[PDB]
């Protein structure tokens, strides 16, 4: 539990965040 | 913006023109056909690609011939 | 000067335009080229409009066609009578109507088709009816098939003067236009004569023959020992046995003792509880009283004298601040355009009948009708069904309207101009409230679904956790069941056993009506319903309101009201045409009457139908499970649709097994209808020249070149087979679980 | 009672007691968005405090925990968080909307048609402020309403 | 006359609806409260850079330490487990 | 009658004619001879 | 040579939601002119029924193709002769149609060829002929 | 010049309806500048419902 | 049993590989589109004339085959 804590949330919450901030950027770019 | 082409089995009949609904299409003069004219597209960034112009064409195997290409907001009719 | 306008031997009858495929149209009676000339050849029969552009010549052909749908109605009655006449067991069900299963059709034994002559009691063979005609019958006081073979002769008879006006009104005697155009005096002679003469008459008939032959049947005396109806006018007296009001005859009715009448009119309400169906006596005055106000009514309107109103005078004087010139112009329409009346005759006629649907299950109008589930069940269904597909068809012919009739030169209207002007204001609002319909119902449910899943009921819209009462239901209701004491005083009881209160009505130790609780499960359906019903008015609208242009068609009015697109461009065309509209508004259509038969399928099993013990217990077909089951996705799915399909896939080998097999058939026809939808007529086309092909290389190929449905003859198709198989489904789902627990 | 928009008839739009009323123009006019030549800084202050305030009470009343004692503080977190996902795509609609040098996007036109500065909400650093001031006001938004709730 | 060469903003209306351009009706001190506090935060670039690491920490921080009074998932397993349909 | 016998052998007619006469056949050959599975 | 445009009245119209949008602020938009012999009713290409004045008629729409319509409507229906323009946000204005003057329905001297291949269509060359460089086979 | 009329002439353009069929010479255009005068006739439409067209003298060939 | 659904996959083995062979073999060209092949694998259509045109490209032979596929192997 001590790490699926730490790594869930990161790879459900804040690396798609991350991610679909960064993608967002680059798409709308010009 | 979308492509359109003539072929010179045109009969120059018009009709594509008359069907046209952002006038793309005009007739110019020429000698090939007894109506001694042809169809002709110098206006294809208006063109929208609703091929009523090959509904119209009366030539076994089109005499107009549209090819959708990129896409403007000319070309997908966007009012906004 | 209203008056008689007709024209003598108009067209002459003749079998030369038999023998003449296409003759209407000058298109197609040039004959065919191609395959596709036999559909439009059907497609085109009825639309009269592009035969001929004279509204009189138009007008004769819908009023002819008109005399053929009465015609073909009555043929249908006269089977129905025959039938009960001839191949039933209304006579023995007269004397047990508990338990004898009313039946009035036999299969002749051939390939083993005997087996649905089911065991229905009364020594008879045959397949279990659902039409209800037996209990009209008897509220009729019919007592013999003799009865029945004579109203099958009158029906017959009546049906071959209903095909002889046709002919005789188009070949002979045709009216004008402007005898048509007299709306005036059609209202008049329909609400006075047609629905005033009609509920007259048929009252009369309550009178002196429904009344006294359904008191000596609950009396218990035996059918064949019952007076024949002609003897209650006969003698007066076996009428005034009954109902001592007859003695002084016609007299208390012109002396206003009215009062005099109390014993066969009356005003009690609620049912006659050793028939379960509503009192004879209380649905006598109500036509009774129906009557007048009709009669009256139909002197409305001006004609050859004073007294009256102009239409046009009414409409002209109604207008606002906010609509400017308001319905003047609407007479013009309403006058010149058949479309701009069936749409507004469908959209009443289709609402009217759901109403059927409602008032006819709720307040039981015949006899031994409440107790019948399968029968009940039935008419409900039906009358949705055909509720909602006339209503569909308003907005296709106001569709049609728009794209034809619609000129705004000749015969403007500022409130149909007023709409056109702010349209994307409409049909954005009713997206917008769609979308909000459509999270703040099904979205419950999900959620629902997703807490029960994982473990957490606590945390569900549910009667024992977060609870979505209907308030407003409930306190309609708890005011209907304290109506006849305080706001009703004539009243002695509510007129529906469903108004939240009062007691119960049991006919045969089956359940007829008790008071229908309305749940936190009833707020979750009912909202799906509007919702349901929203979207199918967004898509239908937005049809009728683009449907002579918009920002991506400028001419779309000019490409007709049918027609599939107009082409690839501005990104792609495919429906924007209103005909395309009405083709996904049937879907939508499909989808909210079957949540809203399956809603009325499984609370009436859970929480209202079932057995009456001896001391009272109540035991409900499906004892209750309405009220936790029926607010998660899985509930129906396994509670309702998984649990209730027993019977119809386990009825091989018995007499439900005919809808064991169309149940499988309309899944067939059902998943059959996706190839047209989901598919396009490139592909087929292509197809078919490989196999036209293999027959020249045998010099079998037809002159009639075969030819790819039209792209719009696809998506018809399409939704034809979808809704027909869709809806057969259920019918047999219904019908054999309905049967066989009922 | 309902006219074309600003009189002209051409224009997408129309002029209705609900668009266009006295009581209607007047406060919209005094939202803090409509606030043109005010500082965007202390226009998202407003939004923030306004908002915040209200996102308390959803997600501690309907909640996972709105039944126990962890309620109030819990919905307050997730009343903040939900500030920070939306500061986020406030943030990110300016970073591609308005770059460092372009001019207010705003009309600069009026009513009656005369020419006034537009707003600067619609540049790079007038939106950049903006959302700083949602940030901070919202976040102090769900604690006003976390103190006045549970203290 | 709704069209105009020289003023393509009134032919095309390119009209303020409802934008005010009345000075600020706040608390001025206020404003100096609000304008040196909330400052830091108008920086769009650090400000991504606060709002994506200051909320991915404090979300690790609240999920780590969640104590199983909270969540079920950290609380655990309590009754003693089922056997398997096989003795699985 | 010669219009009727024309619209007499128009497709749709002349299919039902022809296959109600095919069904009545297969009835009765069934009905005379049921329940053939062999053959 | 082209026509002008001036500052002609427009035909009387309540307004409707159908009209200009954004797009006419910030890319482009289009206005139609016309001559009518007398006062009368017509449809809006956008929804509505208008009126327009005798005379010079001018009128903003937001597509080529809603100008269009309109125009083809003006012949058929009330045989008047109509023109149009694409206005950019600049106020710069480009004459659209008749483009020479001329309807281009009719043969008309000056024109040239645009888009003409002096062949029959099933000539074309196959894809593979064409890949690698940047043509289609409908370009040679 | 071109084939007469009512010639039966087997169409060889790869891209119509009628390829490889046969139709019947309407009229041969006369014209040396027309780049397809023959004329030719067919008994049953293309998918355009059309009946004939034009076609070049290297197209059609008598049968 | 075996018999019967053993045909029932050769039906599905043999529809599919008739919408995907008729795709592949049509793609340069039919006769209601003799020019297929220069408008390229996937294209929405060719417009509503010579009596309609819908999913006549390659790539909707494969895109209707899918569901025979799917079909088969359920
Ligand atoms: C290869 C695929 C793979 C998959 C599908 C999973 C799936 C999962 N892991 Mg796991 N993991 C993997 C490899 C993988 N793991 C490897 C190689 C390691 C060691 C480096 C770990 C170490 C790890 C830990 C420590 C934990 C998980 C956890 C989890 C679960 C929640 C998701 C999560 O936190 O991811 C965590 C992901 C990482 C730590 C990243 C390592 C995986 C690689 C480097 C990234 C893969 C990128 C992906 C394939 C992109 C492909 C698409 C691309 C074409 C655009 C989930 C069941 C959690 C769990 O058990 O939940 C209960 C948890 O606590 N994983
Ligand atoms: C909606 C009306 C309706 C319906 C659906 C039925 C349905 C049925 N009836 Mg019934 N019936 C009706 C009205 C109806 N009836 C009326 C009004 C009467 C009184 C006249 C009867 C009198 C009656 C009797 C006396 C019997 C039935 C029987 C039956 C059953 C078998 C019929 C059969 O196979 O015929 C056989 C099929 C045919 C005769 C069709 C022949 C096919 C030809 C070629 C079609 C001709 C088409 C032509 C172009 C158009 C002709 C029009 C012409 C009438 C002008 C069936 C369930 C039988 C039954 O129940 O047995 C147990 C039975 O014996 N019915
Ligand atoms: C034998 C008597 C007779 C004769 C010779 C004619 C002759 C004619 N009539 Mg007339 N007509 C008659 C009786 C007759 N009519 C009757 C009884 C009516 C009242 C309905 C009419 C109403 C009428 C109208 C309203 C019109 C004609 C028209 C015509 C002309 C062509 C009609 C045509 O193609 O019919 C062939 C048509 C059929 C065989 C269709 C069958 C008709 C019935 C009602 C169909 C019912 C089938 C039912 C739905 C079951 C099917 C469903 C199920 C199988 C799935 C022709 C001059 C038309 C005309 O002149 O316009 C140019 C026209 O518009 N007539
Ligand atoms: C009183 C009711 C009424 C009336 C008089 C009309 C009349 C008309 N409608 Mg309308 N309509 C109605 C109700 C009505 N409609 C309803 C309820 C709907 C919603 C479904 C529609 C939807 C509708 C559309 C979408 C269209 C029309 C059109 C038309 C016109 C041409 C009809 C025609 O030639 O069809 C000829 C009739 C047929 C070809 C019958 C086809 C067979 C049906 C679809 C299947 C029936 C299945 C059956 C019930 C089950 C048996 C299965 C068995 C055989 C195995 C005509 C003016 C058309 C038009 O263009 O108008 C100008 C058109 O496109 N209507
Ligand atoms: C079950 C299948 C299905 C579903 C879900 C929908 C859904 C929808 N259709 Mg639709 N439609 C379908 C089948 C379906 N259709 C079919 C078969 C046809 C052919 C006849 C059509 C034809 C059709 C038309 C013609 C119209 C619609 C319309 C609508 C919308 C109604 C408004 C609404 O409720 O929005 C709310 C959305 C839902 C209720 C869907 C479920 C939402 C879930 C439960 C919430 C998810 C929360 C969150 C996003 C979680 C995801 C996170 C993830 C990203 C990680 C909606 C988007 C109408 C429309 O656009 O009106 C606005 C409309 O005009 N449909
Ligand atoms: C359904 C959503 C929802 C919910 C559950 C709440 C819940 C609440 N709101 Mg609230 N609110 C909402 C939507 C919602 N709001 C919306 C959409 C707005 C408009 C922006 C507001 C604007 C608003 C204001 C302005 C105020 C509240 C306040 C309150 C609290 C007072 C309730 C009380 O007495 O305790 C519940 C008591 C029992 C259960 C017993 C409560 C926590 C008050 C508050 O936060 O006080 C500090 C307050 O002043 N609300
Ligand atoms: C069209 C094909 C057809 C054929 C070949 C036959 C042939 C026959 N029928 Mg039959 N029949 C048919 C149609 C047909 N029928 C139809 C449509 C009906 C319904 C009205 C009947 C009703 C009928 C009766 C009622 C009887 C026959 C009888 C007979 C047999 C006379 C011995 C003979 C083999 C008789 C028979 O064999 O006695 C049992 C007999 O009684 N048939
Ligand atoms: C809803 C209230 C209501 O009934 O308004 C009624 C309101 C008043 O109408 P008028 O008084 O202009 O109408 C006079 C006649 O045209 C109708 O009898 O009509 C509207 O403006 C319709 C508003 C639609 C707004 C949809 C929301
Ligand atoms: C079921 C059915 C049927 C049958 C039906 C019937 C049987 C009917 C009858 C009906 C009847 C049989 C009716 C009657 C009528 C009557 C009436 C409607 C009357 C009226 C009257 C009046 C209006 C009055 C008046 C008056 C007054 C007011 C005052 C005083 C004087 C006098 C008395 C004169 C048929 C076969 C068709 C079909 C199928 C089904
Ligand atoms: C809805 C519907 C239905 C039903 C129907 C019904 C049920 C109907 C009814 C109807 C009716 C039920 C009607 C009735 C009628 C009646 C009338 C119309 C009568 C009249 C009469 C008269 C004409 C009289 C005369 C007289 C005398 C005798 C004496 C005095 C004077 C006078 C003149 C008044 C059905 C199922 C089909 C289905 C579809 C839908
Ligand atoms: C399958 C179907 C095809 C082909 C199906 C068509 C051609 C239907 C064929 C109907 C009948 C069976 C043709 C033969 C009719 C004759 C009357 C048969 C005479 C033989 C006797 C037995 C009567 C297309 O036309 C297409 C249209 C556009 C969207 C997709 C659809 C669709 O998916
Ligand atoms: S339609 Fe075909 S033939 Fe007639 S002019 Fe245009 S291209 Fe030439
Ligand atoms: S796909 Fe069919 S309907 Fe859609 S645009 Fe192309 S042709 Fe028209």
């Amino acid at each position: 539990i001590n790490l699926p804590s730490l790594f869930v949330p990161l790879v459900g919450l804040l690396f798609p965040a991350v991610a679909m901030a960064s993608l967002f950027l680059h798409v709308e770019k010009r | 913006s979308h492509s359109v082409k003539i072929y010179d089995t045109c009969i120059g009949c018009t009709q594509c023109v008359r069907a046209c609904p952002t006038d793309v299409l005009e007739m110019i003069p020429w000698g090939g056909c007894k109506a001694k004219q042809i169809a002709s597209a110098p206006r294809t960034e208006d063109c929208v690609g609703c091929k009523r112009c090959e509904s119209a064409c009366p030539t076994d195997f089109l005499s107009v011939r549209v090819y959708l290409w990129h896409e403007t907001t000319r070309s997908m009719g966007l009012a906004y | 000067e209203v008056k008689i306008l007709v024209d003598r031997d108009p067209i002459k009858t003749s079998f030369e335009q038999w023998a003449k495929p296409g003759h209407f149209s000058r298109t197609i009676a040039k004959g065919p080229d191609t395959t596709t000339w036999i559909w439009n050849l059907h497609a085109d029969a009825h639309d009269f409009d592009s035969h001929t552009s004279d509204l009189e010549e138009i007008s004769r052909k819908v009023f002819s066609a008109h005399f053929g749908q009465l015609s073909i109605i009555f043929l249908w009655l006269s089977g129905m009578y025959f039938h009960g006449a001839r191949f039933s067991n209304y006579e023995a069900w007269l004397n047990d109507p508990t338990h004898i299963r009313p039946s009035a059709q036999v299969v002749w034994p051939i390939v083993g088709q005997e087996i649905l002559n089911g065991d229905v009691g009364g020594g008879f063979r045959g397949i279990q009816i659902t039409s209800g005609f037996f209990q009209i019958w008897r509220a009729s006081g019919i007592t013999s098939e003799l009865q029945l073979y004579c109203t099958a002769i009158g029906a017959l008879v009546f049906a071959a003067l209903m095909l002889f006006a046709g002919w005789f009104h188009y070949h002979k005697a045709a009216p004008k236009l402007v005898w048509f155009q007299d709306v005036e005096s059609m209202l008049n002679h329909h609400l006075a004569g047609l629905l005033g003469l009609g509920s007259l008459s048929w009252a009369g008939h309550q009178i002196h023959v429904s009344l006294p032959i359904n008191q000596f049947l609950n009396a218990g005396v035996d059918p064949k020992e019952i007076p024949l109806p002609h003897e209650f006018i006969l003698n007066r007296d076996l009428l005034a046995q009954l109902y001592p009001s007859f003695a002084e005859g016609a007299t208390p009715f012109f002396t206003l003792n009215w009062s005099k009448y109390a014993d066969f009119l009356t005003f009690r309400g609620g049912l006659d509880p050793l028939t379960g169906g509503l009192w004879l006596t209380d649905i006598a005055h109500h036509h009774l009283a129906i009557a007048i106000l009709f009669l009256i009514a139909g002197h409305m309107y001006r004609t050859n004298w004073g007294i009256g109103h102009g239409i046009k005078d009414i409409l002209e004087a109604h207008k606002g601040p906010f609509t400017g010139q308001g319905h003047k112009g609407l007479y013009e329409i309403l006058t010149t355009s058949w479309h701009a009346q069936l749409s507004i005759n469908l959209a009443m006629l289709g609402s009217l009948t759901i109403i059927v649907a409602h008032h006819m299950y709720a307040m039981p109008p015949y006899p031994y009708l409440a107790t019948d589930y399968g029968t009940q069940l039935s008419l409900f269904t039906h009358h949705m069904w055909i509720g909602g597909f006339l209503i569909v068809g308003a907005a296709a012919h106001a569709a049609i309207f728009m794209v034809r009739d619609y000129d705004p030169t000749t015969r403007y209207n500022d409130l149909l101009d007023r709409v056109l002007r702010h349209r994307d204001a409409i049909i954005s609002h009713l997206n917008w409230v769609c979308i909000f319909l459509g999270f703040h119902s099904f979205g419950l449910y999900i959620h629902n679904d997703t807490m029960s899943a994982l473990g957490r009921p606590q945390d569900m819209f549910s009667d024992t956790a977060i609870q979505l009462q209907p308030v407003f239901a409930q306190w309609i209701q708890n005011t209907h069941a304290l109506a006849p004491g305080t706001t009703a005083p004539g009243a002695t009881t509510s007129t529906s056993l469903t108004w939240g209160g009062g007691d119960l009505v049991s006919v045969g130790g089956k359940v007829a009506l008790l008071p229908i609780p309305l749940g936190t499960a009833d707020f979750l359906v009912h909202h799906i319903h509007a919702f349901t019903i929203h979207v199918t008015v967004l898509i239908l609208l937005k049809g009728v309101l683009f449907a002579r242009s918009s920002r991506l068609i400028p001419d779309k009015a000019n490409l007709g009201f049918r027609f599939p697109c107009d082409g690839p461009g501005r990104g792609g065309t495919c429906q924007v045409s209103a005909w395309d509209h009405v083709f996904l508004g049937l879907f939508w259509m499909y989808n909210a009457i079957s949540v809203v038969i399956f809603h009325f399928s499984w609370k009436m099993q859970s929480d209202v139908w079932g057995s009456i013990n001896d001391q009272g217990v109540v035991t409900h077909i499906t004892g209750g499970n309405f009220a936790q089951s029926s607010i998660t996705i899985n509930g129906w799915l396994r509670d309702f649709l998984w649990a209730q399909a027993s019977q119809v896939i386990q009825s091989y080998g018995s007499s439900l097994s005919a809808y064991g097999l169309f149940f499988l058939g309309a899944h067939f026809v059902w998943a059959f209808s996706l190839m047209f939808l989901f598919s396009g007529r490139g592909y087929w086309q292509e197809l078919i020249e490989s196999i036209v092909w293999a027959h020249n290389k045998l010099k079998v190929a037809p002159a009639t070149q075969p030819r790819a449905l039209s792209i719009v003859q696809g998506r018809a198709v399409g939704v034809t087979h979808y809704l027909l198989g869709g809806i057969a489904t259920t019918w047999a789902f219904f019908l054999a679980r309905i049967i066989a627990v009922g | 009672v309902v006219q074309p928009i600003n009189g002209d008839p051409f224009i997408g739009s129309l002029e209705t007691p609900v668009t266009s009323s006295p009581l209607v123009a007047w406060y919209l006019s005094n939202l803090p968005g409509y606030r043109t030549a005010v500082n965007p800084l202390l226009r998202g202050i407003e939004v923030g405090l306004a908002h915040g305030f209200l996102l308390v009470g959803p997600f501690v009343k309907a909640g996972p925990l709105r039944n126990t004692e962890i309620a109030g503080q819990a919905g307050s977190l997730a009343a903040g968080g939900l500030v920070v996902i939306l500061s986020i795509c406030l943030t990110i609609y300016g970073i591609s909307s308005f770059n460092e040098g372009d001019p207010s996007t705003a009309p600069s036109l009026t009513l009656t048609g005369r020419k006034k500065q537009p707003d600067q909400l619609q540049t790079a650093d007038g939106w950049a402020k903006f959302t700083g001031g949602f940030f901070f006001g919202g976040i102090s938004g769900v604690i006003w309403a976390f103190f006045l709730l549970y203290v | 006359v709704y069209f105009d060469l020289e003023d393509l903003g009134n032919t095309t209306g390119q009209w303020d609806l409802y934008g005010s351009d009345a000075p600020s009706p706040y608390n001025s001190l206020q404003s100096k409260f609000f304008e040196t506090f909330a400052a830091p935060f108008t920086k769009r670039g650090l400000l991504l850079k606060f709002l994506i690491l200051g909320g991915g920490s404090t979300l690790a921080y609240f999920s780590a330490t969640a104590s199983g009074d909270i969540l079920p998932i950290k609380k655990g397993p309590q009754l003693p487990p089922q056997l398997g349909p096989r003795l699985g | 009658m010669r219009d009727l016998k024309t619209y007499l052998s128009v497709a749709p007619v002349a299919s039902t004619l022809w296959f109600a006469a095919l069904a009545g056949l297969l009835i009765e050959i069934n009905r005379f001879f049921p329940d053939a599975l062999t053959f | 040579p082209p026509e002008l445009d001036p500052n002609t009245p427009s035909p009387i119209f309540g307004g409707s939601t159908g009209g200009l949008l954004r797009k006419a602020q910030v890319e482009e938009f289009y206005v139609i002119t016309w001559e009518s012999p007398k006062e009368q009713i017509f449809e809006m290409p956008t929804g509505g029924a208008a009126i327009m004045r005798e005379g010079p008629n001018l009128l903003k729409l937001a597509r080529k193709e809603q100008c269009l319509a309109l125009g083809t409507r003006l012949r058929s229906k009330y045989k008047i002769k109509y023109q149009f323009y694409r206005v950019f946000p600049s106020g710069e204005v480009q004459y659209l149609h008749p483009k020479d003057g001329v309807y281009p329905e009719k043969v008309n001297p000056g024109r040239q060829g645009v888009g003409v291949n002096f062949r029959s269509i099933g000539k074309n060359v196959s894809p593979i002929e064409v890949k690698f460089t940047g043509k289609q086979p409908y370009d040679l | 010049i071109g084939p007469k009329r009512g010639a039966k002439v087997k169409i060889l353009r790869q891209e119509s309806y009628w390829y490889k069929g046969t139709g019947s010479v309407v009229a041969v255009d006369q014209d040396p500048n027309t780049r397809y005068p023959v004329v030719v006739r067919f008994n049953k439409v293309n998918y355009a419902n059309v009946s004939t067209n034009n076609y070049a003298l290297d197209e059609v060939e008598e049968v | 049993g075996d018999f019967l659904v053993h045909h029932a996959i050769a039906l599905g083995l043999h529809t599919t590989t008739l919408i995907l062979v008729k795709g592949a073999l049509d793609a340069r060209g039919s006769k209601l589109m003799p020019d297929k092949k220069d408008f390229g694998y996937s294209f929405p259509c060719d417009g509503p004339g010579r009596g309609g045109t819908c999913d006549i490209s390659a790539w909707d032979a494969f895109y209707l085959a899918v569901f025979w596929m799917l079909n088969t192997i359920g």
